[PDB]
């Protein structure tokens, strides 16, 4: 049977979200690409370059018009008429619009595509803009995080392939399965938070016993993600478990919510 | 059209123009243009970074303790190296000294990244330039097994295995959905491997794609996650507790055991899979020991990395040597000083930036990042470029130079510097490698040599992982557990005005972050990154950078199919998000 | 000394007495004694369970909902199977029906156990009876590779791999610290593999020791941990949530993806490593198709297992067929009823227990567990048994019988039952296996046949894992998520007095738990476990159990080195903690 | 370099502790046996049987008198003169005492060897007795759990080999590293406990969101172990994560502290 065509494009980005995807432990990215989907265009991995890659792009979006999924990593800049991100001599935003127009649905991978991420942090030199502010006529699933958890990315993919539908989402367009609860709602250090047992300076006695990182700036109380349950890199760790507070990386505007080392002010 | 002479090259933009945009199987956005003569030989090459985000601007006014997290997001491929450079730079500015275990763990984090990055580059990025994946379909599995077993002790070599991989590829392409293989260069005359070596290489591509996910588990233990682990100014946040109550909340013996397990597996994969495949590519493509030399026989640069004496960044401490060679004089390895305003300078006369005087270079403590998109007299228009104008501004990449010289950075550069400083392990390793291929030492200064040096560095980094792990364990045995210095964590303790430099050797080359702090906030933060060197545009004297030089004089079999251009560019492992930041 | 006749055997306790205590490479504590005649042929065999804990006594007065947790600790090798039987028994007593996904998950838990247990048995417990590990040191690595590659598509077969394994073994042995290989039977004339097959087998021993840890990850996902996962009366505790808020707190797509990954790897290992190894053992040890027949051509028993229709334990539901054969009449497979007091009964006239009349057998609903250590005259003392007295009481294992007949249970028994009920897949597998070995069907009824059937069953179970997982995913696609029924969770809902039977096929054979509940608590709890049947002592008619029968008539090459005894006993996979509970 | 000799004996037991040990992911049990210790006697795994096995036992304890580690799984029964557990025709207690006399230290693996476990639960038919009530003149490290976590077992082994010392212990002889804190002190469902958000019946809406299992009988509040942080089977799960309350399996007498489904009475 044919596999569902996917076109994966890249705007302004650091490529953390593609790297995360290839970290997937179950299913392996190899098995996603070979057996679950047809990854038909992806600048990071594809053999073809230049005119040959552009031919693939045109061939796929034409032959599979209305039938492919568009994955987007990064975001388009509006500054300098879009030429802060140039693709085939033209603004990236033109390629994004052309790709989006044929897609059945769009997956906005990562905080870049979802919200803006680091390039959108003050003063936003390029006027980097998240995908849902540019594309307003297509379903967009936001999968935030810098980057999102590898096995969350692959679980969302397998959900879609198995059930033949988009995941149910919250009001912000995030999949409820993995973004429905806060980090602090499933944190293993929550016993310490509720007892007032805090790390006060790095590598103090409290830190050596795994006390809560609230006073070190942890943004877990205001951040929706799966890191405290699913964890990272096939269950190995997550930020807090390795002794750093959550930065809030799955949240819109997290870079400009004050210092990472300032305490969260209005706990929900 | 114009012609001029620089660095032994004749740059001539007459004749047919070829454009490759996008360059694929790199990180980020790059455009390459070349002119070729009637003999299909490249007479002009133009390197253009086609993205910019402006981290140096974004960092203004932030807390220096936060800077690592912002700059880590310069790049997800070389993830962690910018954080390391950042903490180094802020520690240098403020006068912070970290505990030995934090230095050891940082060295572990860097070595881990070298192993992962180099492995993924070899197979997933560069590999399809050398391996004809569709020709794997024609191999005989038994002869593939015999080939693999002649090159390596790696266990996974049965005829049945190679037949199963071959059938997986057969099924994949049967439906006509060739995915990443679609419209490739398969059958190009420069593909020289026999079908059995193509199948072997393709099997290894798949094995490396699976295996690479394990290596970064070391980053998850010490840094929370990969990509983009966590760090602190003052050391690392991963507090250690081996033998006290609450070790379940810290780096404990079970966590250290996980790290050791990953180290052993990583060394085994690199040594028995990547190393013999690199040598095999060398055996079947020896003419590429004479192509893509560029600046590698002229000017090379390393800052050095892996300080073994905590907080000592001198020559006696750095395990990966620093130095610079110019004028092709490899007998004179010169010392590098990143504070000297006459050494590292960046030029923007051919880049999309404003300077007060674009005819001079600026040291990064005087750096300016003022973006100005002005492509001038292009073929096309400024939102629809058919040809860049390389006589004017043509890239988002600034042009760094060292004492005015254009330099190559990266694994070949480092290897040459270490070799010529007389590092014993490097001399032995390079000599044995070149002997195995029956090539002269000069054969390393080439596209093929960049690839061989990269594999050799992955092997070096895997051995260093064990060395650093053992140093950590020695400290723990001696009751030395400390992972952070916090006496200058609070901004009130810092100098009112200070500046610092953080440097290291990223997978792609020499990395520097220059930071100035004033009144508790970042006043200036300038990055010069390895792909900024290699992918550099021209300077006021018309000197070309490493990519443009390496592409010069290259013969193309089929002008419309840029395989030779891709081979040489991929050999440098371009990171365009890094280059522009 | 005496002799008598039973079941076609002449039981004669003249001649030399040989004692093997401890039996090693089993679970728990066993002693075996035999007498051999002047031709070194066994004329008497005595099976003795040398441990007791008393779980049937401990379970009295417990909450029926808690019982699974207690009885699961009957055995950590066949971990989970007793919990399954317990929840079945309690649900049967109370009248609880579980949802379909709970039944499917339970079947996954049982199939996972079959895979894990049979794999570890083949390599870690039985393997060293067949592979001469020290002889591996004389193998040629290239010939080992050639052998491996002729038997299987498994990837791991390079000459370098086998050389590395061999060199590891050499370094292990070199300093004299032979560990688990110390004072083994190496060089015994019954070791018939060539050196290359010994090296291959030892390599696979090491691979299986590593790999087995992955299989049980499926128990960790659904059951929390392994060994000893968690269960509930009413279904399973692992609530499912695929597409709603809070899926992070439940079995979600990421968890299910982990399970699929493990299933694939498990099938791959069993099909390409264990299956070819078993067939090779068969090819080089064909004489063992005529040794250790015992009761396997006379009387065999299966209860059946793996109900595919939730809460239906009938013949149309059970994927693994039940039935009994007696008197060698395999054309009449008889139905088994675990409530019928004339069917399953346990005798204690040769065991260390009190009944009011030890000449009669008790069905488990009338069972009594009143320990009575009384070894009679044993050529030593009550605390120094030199020779058990098999004319009197000689074991902590009760003697089960079916309609008064001594039965064999386990993989061979099940295979024979399924074959003779006309199960198509079994008939076809068995015929092809015996054809590939060039042996008659009757060769299966042997010590070699037990080993081959067990490997076959590991393959069957790995296949059923995928079948069950697909059934689960089909229910989830149809919106059916339920994993627990709680209508009768509260004791106020239960009958004041009720009783029930829970049965299944554990790795070693037919397992039954009989429970009676009164006033909300366990009034009676009796277990009859597969090794209780097989390792059974004698009954009032002098009839011998499966182990004693299989050892009868066996030639020993070297009386002092009990390798033939070990081979036959290990072929039954004895679990002595199970047997005595 | 010679490896440290280990003698592993088995009393009344189910073998869950040996099975747990072989589950170890890092280091692999293979590498422990091949490279870190000399496992010189172990009924479950050794080639020799009967008189050949007894010869190994006697040679090791004599040759390495004062220098081997004794690992003990299970426990000795005092009932019927010790003949509820018979080893080479004599009471297991005699073999335990002979092995213990020559050992430099003893590891008591699991709840059986530490406390008694299931065979010691009311009415204790066999008078099963934990090792420290029989052997009173040797260092005993208790590693409780039914069974202990595989990677805890191997971490304790590697600690001893690497540091050449026994781990520091609490007042009960348990290693502080893994048994210093309660399950409930590092439980990822603690946010829900602190909020009064409880599973009330199996597979209810609360269960499907991962709410706290306290009302379902979770004994985490009174149990010391590493399950909620280190987790089980290479970080895959632990009892609570898969929806069942902790049974209390690492605590002395857990079988007889009421029903597993009765709430913990006086929470610390
Ligand atoms: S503040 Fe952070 S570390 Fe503390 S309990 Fe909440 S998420 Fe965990
Ligand atoms: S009662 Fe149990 S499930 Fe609830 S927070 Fe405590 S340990 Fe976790
Ligand atoms: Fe993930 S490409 Fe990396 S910066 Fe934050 S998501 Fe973007
Ligand atoms: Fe672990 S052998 Fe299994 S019963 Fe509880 S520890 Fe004992
Ligand atoms: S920083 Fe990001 S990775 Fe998770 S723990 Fe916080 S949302
Ligand atoms: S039952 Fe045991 S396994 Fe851990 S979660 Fe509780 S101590
Ligand atoms: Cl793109
Ligand atoms: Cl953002
Ligand atoms: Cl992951
Ligand atoms: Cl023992
Ligand atoms: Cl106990
Ligand atoms: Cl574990
Ligand atoms: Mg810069
Ligand atoms: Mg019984």
């Amino acid at each position: 049977k044919p596999r569902i065509p996917v076109v994966w494009i890249h705007g302004l980005e650091c490529t953390c979200c593609t790297e995360s995807f290839i970290r997937s432990a179950h299913p392996l990215a190899k098995d996603v690409i070979l057996s679950l989907i047809s990854l038909d265009y992806d600048d990071t991995l594809m053999a073809a370059a230049g005119t040959q890659a552009e031919e693939v792009f045109e061939d796929i979006i034409t032959q599979y018009n209305g039938k492919y999924i568009l994955a987007v990593e990064g975001n388009p800049p509006l500054g300098e008429q879009g030429m802060f991100c140039i693709s085939s001599g033209r603004p990236f935003i033109e390629k994004l619009k052309r790709a989006a127009a044929g897609a059945s649905a769009i997956i906005a991978w990562g905080t870049c595509a979802s919200w803006g991420c680091v390039q959108a942090a003050r003063p936003n030199p390029t006027q980097a803009t998240p995908i849902d502010k540019v594309i307003t006529d297509k379903p967009i699933i936001k999968v935030p995080g810098c980057p999102p958890i590898p096995d969350v990315m692959s679980a969302i993919i397998t959900y879609m392939v198995t059930f033949d539908r988009l995941p149910d989402v919250d009001r912000m367009g995030r999949p409820l399965m993995f973004y429905g609860q806060r980090i602090h709602d499933k944190c293993y250090r929550r016993a310490h938070f509720d007892a007032g047992e805090f790390v006060q300076s790095w590598d103090d006695d409290a830190a050596r016993k795994g006390y809560c990182l609230y006073k070190m700036g942890c943004k877990g109380p205001t951040t929706y993600n799966a890191c405290s349950s699913t964890r990272w890199n096939d269950g190995v760790s997550f930020p807090i478990q390795s002794g750093h507070g959550c930065l809030g990386c799955a949240e819109n505007g997290f870079w400009d919510r004050g210092s990472f080392y300032s305490r969260v002010v209005d706990i929900p | 059209s114009t012609q001029y002479e620089t660095q032994g090259y004749t740059i001539n933009n007459a004749g047919r123009r070829l454009v490759v945009d996008p360059i694929t199987r790199i990180q980020g956005h790059m455009r390459c243009e070349v002119n070729i003569n009637d003999q299909n030989v490249i007479t002009n090459a133009v390197s253009c970074g086609t993205m910019f985000r402006g981290l140096e601007i974004i960092l203004q006014g932030r807390d220096p303790r936060d800077a690592w997290a912002f700059v880590e997001r310069i790049c997800g491929v070389c993830t962690g190296v910018h954080a390391l450079a950042s903490v180094y730079a802020i520690e240098d500015a403020i006068g912070i000294k970290v505990p030995d275990n934090a230095n050891i763990i940082r060295n572990i984090m860097l070595a881990t990244l070298w192993c992962h990055d180099h492995l993924v580059h070899f197979y997933q990025l560069a590999g399809m330039d050398w391996i004809d994946v569709l020709d794997a379909l024609k191999a005989d599995p038994r002869k593939t097994s015999e080939l693999a077993q002649s090159l390596s002790s790696w266990p996974k070599s049965s005829p049945g295995y190679f037949f199963d991989v071959q059938n997986r590829l057969k099924k994949f392409v049967e439906g006509g959905q060739l995915g990443i293989f679609r419209n490739g260069y398969w059958g190009h005359p420069q593909y020289k491997l026999p079908p059995e070596a193509n199948l072997m290489g393709f099997a290894h591509y798949l094995e490396a794609l699976d295996f690479q996910r394990e290596i970064v588990k070391i980053h998850a233990v010490f840094g929370g996650k990969n990509p983009h682990p966590n760090w602190i100014v003052g050391g690392m946040p991963c507090a250690i507790n081996i033998d006290e109550s609450g070790a379940v909340g810290a780096v404990n013996m079970e966590r250290l055991n996980l790290v050791q397990s990953i180290i052993t597996r990583t060394a085994d994969f690199i040594n028995n899979v990547m190393i013999p495949d690199a040598l095999a590519i060398g055996q079947f493509n020896k003419p590429w020991s004479e192509i893509g030399t560029g600046l590698s026989d002229k000017c090379v640069l390393s800052y050095g990395a892996f300080p073994d004496i905590a907080n000592d960044f001198g020559e006696k401490s750095l395990l990966m040597p620093g130095g610079a060679v110019i004028n092709g004089d490899f007998n004179n390895v010169l010392p590098v000083d990143l504070v000297d305003p006459q050494q590292v300078q960046e030029f923007v006369d051919h880049a999309w930036y404003r300077y007060p005087n674009d005819q001079v270079g600026r040291h990064p403590f005087d750096g300016i990042t003022d973006p100005w998109y002005n492509p001038g007299d292009v073929k096309g228009s400024d939102t629809n470029i058919q040809q860049l104008n390389e006589q004017e501004r043509y890239s988002w990449i600034k042009a760094p130079r060292w004492r005015g010289n254009a330099m190559e950075v990266g694994p070949l550069a480092r290897t040459l510097i270490a070799y010529h400083k007389g590092d014993a392990a490097t001399v032995e390793s390079v000599d044995r490698m070149m002997s195995a291929l029956n090539l002269p030492l000069s054969g390393i200064q080439s596209t093929l040599g960049r690839i061989l040096c990269r594999a050799h560095e992955a092997q070096w980094a895997a051995g260093k992982l064990q060395y650093f792990f053992d140093k950590l364990m020695t400290n723990l045995k001696n009751g030395n557990l400390a992972t952070a210095s916090t006496e200058k964590w609070e901004p009130a303790t810092w100098p009112t005005e200070c500046r610092g430099v953080g440097f290291t050797e990223a997978p792609r080359g020499a990395l520097g972050h220059w930071a100035a702090i004033r009144d508790g906030k970042i006043d200036l933060y300038q990055c010069v990154v390895p792909t900024t060197w290699n992918a550099s545009p021209r300077d006021p004297k018309g000197q070309i950078g490493a990519y443009e030089a390496a592409l010069m004089n290259t013969k193309m079999a089929i002008p419309e199919q840029p395989l030779e251009i891709l081979r040489t560019l991929h050999s440098f492992d371009p990171c365009l998000a890094c280059s522009t930041h």
